[PDB]
RNA sequence: UGACUGCUCCCUAGCAUGCUACUACCG
RNA sequence: GCGGUAGUAGCAUGCUAGGGAGCAG
């Protein structure tokens, strides 16, 4: 149950990243696609988590993009 | 014939389009998906029948949600005439019995 | 369906015929009463089903219009819905590295490139205040994303190199603060 | 789609077909909008019109709701019930509707050409949201009657600040001063091209330079306007005086060069909104800085 | 439905018969009333049915002819669009080199694969990586298809200008690599 | 930007056939 | 006294047309 959760979270994260016009940079989009496709094919739940950290770092390293703090104060992420 | 349960569940959980993440807008998707997944109830393994039962319960929940969710803010009152056939196994059992209807 | 004039006429005819028959009478009276009754009965019975079909059709039409309006509404809030959902699942996952980096980004310490996974390759973050430097950087090692990194360079907003010994409590507030640490992943 | 009619306090999906802002009117509210005046056309999630190919009916009072569609009078499959009947118009929220006692708010002020003093009279005899509707309709009528005049253009150019200017086809010209900024666009063959901001007062056509320009052939100058969106917050805040000076960051020094500042400082201490009626030299020069310090 | 030709006769007969009934006359007048009204309604029946059939037939005919007219209009506009496209693409044939290679043919027929190879004015090259780049279009002018081409522009996968001074071995991993090179025929066509 | 086939479910409209019913005409 | 015919209403059956969706190669 800890593996399907991370696969669903990865799908949602890739959708959110695509909504922010990331595919307008070929290298970043290729890396994101590779990570997302690698997570869904995983068999053990440690490689999936490190790839998840790597994929989330892409969204976190975009200043304007989204508001981390507002999205953390809505009874959401801590 | 019976399909792979993973295929049916994946079709349930992952969709193209955004308007298909709101079951009340399209209840006829799950009716077809449960038609495809009926023969899994005769399998000796136990989760395989649980797939079909889960689909039936989800269909009933979606119908109840639609009726109440529409009666509440608006005042239109819905009826449950010949709609309960979709969450009972006799509607789906008749698709695999030799008598050719429609 | 008891709100139509046809129902009233049929009811009056029914009552009159029933009373006359129960009182007992001849054949011609019964024949005349039934010839005046059956037309009203048919008049009632036609509308009794026409009204039902009209009502159910109206209900279905209102249902369809509600569904169309709801779909049109739903397909116009996707960005916010997806972001809220993503952060809800990120809460539910409950991982230490993800929590660490999310809190770090929430306080101001964000990365500048993709976090590497190998025992090599460079990582660059931004440290905007002395408190974050106190929490993360102590000594010559760096703790980020539940890992260990080794500082090798510090650069300020003026791009001048700052040695590690320089940074201190009172010795810091004369500097361009948005520092940029570049480290490599410790074994 | 789903907006809000508020005088009858009714969520609605309907709107008047021929009106100022596509205003939102509930079933009975659209009804007395379409019987107290002449507005025989409405718009819903889908527009009401006969769906057979080639048919044309603007009116709604005689349409019918057929087989998941709408049909009409002259071309009549009448297996239906009429759309407009029983003091109401068919739509969602057909049950949770109230109506309006003052029948002629729109019928009075949304039916004139939005230029008489009666518009503003009734706007001041309104509620907060009704007067919001009023103000937005005044901006709408300002733009919609500004977009009925000409577009100035320079086709052969002369020395700057003294040019020639031909205008448009048959339209009149608005007032003359720099009130209307002549900031149009230039066309190379199909597209719009950098022009700048201009203003025409003296005409041989003398121009005032908001910027220094090198005008080319055909350059067109006119105000191209969008429409102001609806607003979601009230204009004025209701008058509620504060319990104390709680939540303030007080200072120790007191302004001395300004001789009418301390009592008003305390007022800002317990006043929620503050308007005054003054010419130049009424604190607008120094009292703002007084509060700032 | 109310001014049919038989409506006048039917209504007048009904009114007269019911007046006679209200007069309280004998049973013979009642029998005559019943017969006359029965035959009157019987004759009104087909006059009320055939007209309704005919109106629906006429409406269907009108709808079909309207849709036929719309189809014809669409056909005309698609014909105009195709003609415009053909005559627009005609104007780039370079009618001197094409004529020069057509006349050399022994009967006027030539393979289609050698027309762009010998008459085109512009060349586009897509390069996967740097190793392939340094073997195909190194420098500023290169030779391909027994002709000399000179570079005019280089862009990347994101369609941004790239200068040849930064296409090196060290700087290779910093570019969106599916590079597109544009050149012109030197001494010949453009 | 969305290929060629096959099967199945749901909703509406029309046509044909059959069952029953209500009046009327004819013998 | 029985049958035939003409409209009207409800119900059932099979096709055609339109729309929405599911699976398979
Ligand atoms: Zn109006
Ligand atoms: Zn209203
Ligand atoms: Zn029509």
């Amino acid at each position: 149950s800890k593996m399907s959760d991370v696969k669903c979270t990865s799908v949602v994260l890739l959708s959110v990243l695509q909504q922010l016009r990331v595919e307008s940079s070929s290298k970043l989009w290729a890396q994101c696609v590779q990570l997302h496709n690698d997570i869904l094919l995983a068999k053990d739940t440690t490689e999936a988590f490190e790839k998840m950290v790597s994929l989330l770092s892409v969204l976190l390293s975009m200043q304007g993009a989204v508001d981390i703090n507002k999205l953390c104060e809505e009874m959401l992420d801590n | 014939p019976y399909p792979d349960p993973s295929r049916i569940l994946g079709a349930g959980c992952f969709v193209d389009d955004i308007v298909k993440t709101d079951g009340t807008l399209m209840i006829e998707r799950f009716v077809s998906l449960a038609i495809d997944a009926y023969p899994l109830t005769k399998h000796p393994n136990q989760e395989y029948a649980d797939v079909f039962h889960l689909y039936l319960q989800y269909i009933r929940k979606l119908h109840d949600e639609l009726t109440g969710h529409m009666l509440d803010m608006y005042s239109v009152m819905l009826t449950n005439d010949n709609t309960s056939r979709y969450w009972e196994p006799e509607f789906y059992e008749a698709m695999y019995t030799p008598h050719t209807v429609l | 369906f008891s709100s139509l004039p046809s129902y009233a006429a049929f009811a009056t005819a029914q009552e009159a015929y029933e009373q006359a028959v129960a009182n007992g009478d001849s054949e011609v009276v019964l024949k005349k009463l039934k010839k005046s009754l059956n037309v009203a009965k048919s008049e009632f019975d036609r509308d009794a089903a026409m009204q039902r079909k009209l009502e159910k059709m109206a209900d279905q039409a209102m249902t369809q219009m509600y569904k169309q309006a709801r779909s049109e509404d739903k397909r116009a809030k996707v960005t916010s819905a997806m972001q809220t959902m993503l952060f809800t699942m990120l809460r539910k996952l409950d991982n230490d590295a993800l929590n660490n980096i999310i809190n770090n980004a929430r306080d101001g310490c964000v990365p500048l490139n993709i976090i590497p996974l190998t025992t090599a390759a460079k990582l660059m973050v931004v440290i905007p205040d002395y408190n974050t430097y106190k929490n993360t950087c102590d000594g010559t090692t760096f703790t980020y994303a539940s890992a260990l990194w080794e500082i090798q360079q510090v650069v300020d907003a003026d791009s001048k190199i700052v040695q590690l010994s320089e940074i201190s409590m009172d010795n810091s507030p004369n500097l361009a603060w948005p520092l940029i640490v570049t480290a490599l992943r410790a074994n | 789609a789903v907006g809000a009619c508020v005088l009858c306090n009714s969520q609605t999906s309907l709107r008047c077909g021929a009106c100022i802002r596509r205003p939102f009117l509930c079933c009975k509210c659209c009804y007395d909008h379409v019987i107290s005046t002449s507005h025989k056309l409405v718009l819903s999630v889908n527009p009401y019109v006969c769906n057979a190919p080639g048919c044309d009916v603007t009116d709604v009072t005689q349409l019918y709701l057929g087989g998941m569609s709408y049909y009409c009078k002259s071309h009549k499959p009448p297996i239906s019930f009429p759309l407009c009947a029983n003091g109401q118009v068919f739509g969602l929220y057909k049950n949770t509707c109230v109506g309006s006692d003052n029948v002629t708010d729109f019928n009075a002020i949304a039916t004139c050409d939005w230029t008489n003093a009666g518009d503003y009279i009734l706007a001041n005899t309104c509620t907060e949201r009704l007067k919001l509707f009023a103000a937005e309709t005044l901006k709408a009528t300002e733009e919609t009657f500004k977009l009925s005049y000409g577009i100035a253009t320079v086709r052969e150019v002369l020395s700057d600040r003294e040019l020639h200017l031909s205008w448009e086809v048959g339209k009149p010209r608005p007032p003359l001063n720099r009130n209307y900024v002549f900031t149009g666009y230039r066309v190379t063959k199909n597209s719009k091209v950098q022009i700048g901001e201009y203003t025409f007062e003296k005409g041989a056509v003398v121009y005032r330079g908001t910027t220094t320009y090198k005008l080319n052939v055909g350059d067109y100058f006119v105000l191209t306007s969008h429409t102001v969106m609806p607003l979601s917050a009230p204009t004025l805040v209701p008058q509620e005086h504060y319990v104390r000076i709680t939540g303030l960051y007080p200072t120790l020094n007191i302004s001395d060069e300004f001789s009418s500042n301390v009592a008003n400082y305390q007022k800002v201490g317990m006043q929620k909104y503050s308007t005054l009626q003054g010419p130049p030299g009424t604190g607008k020069s120094h009292f703002a800085i007084g509060l700032a310090l």
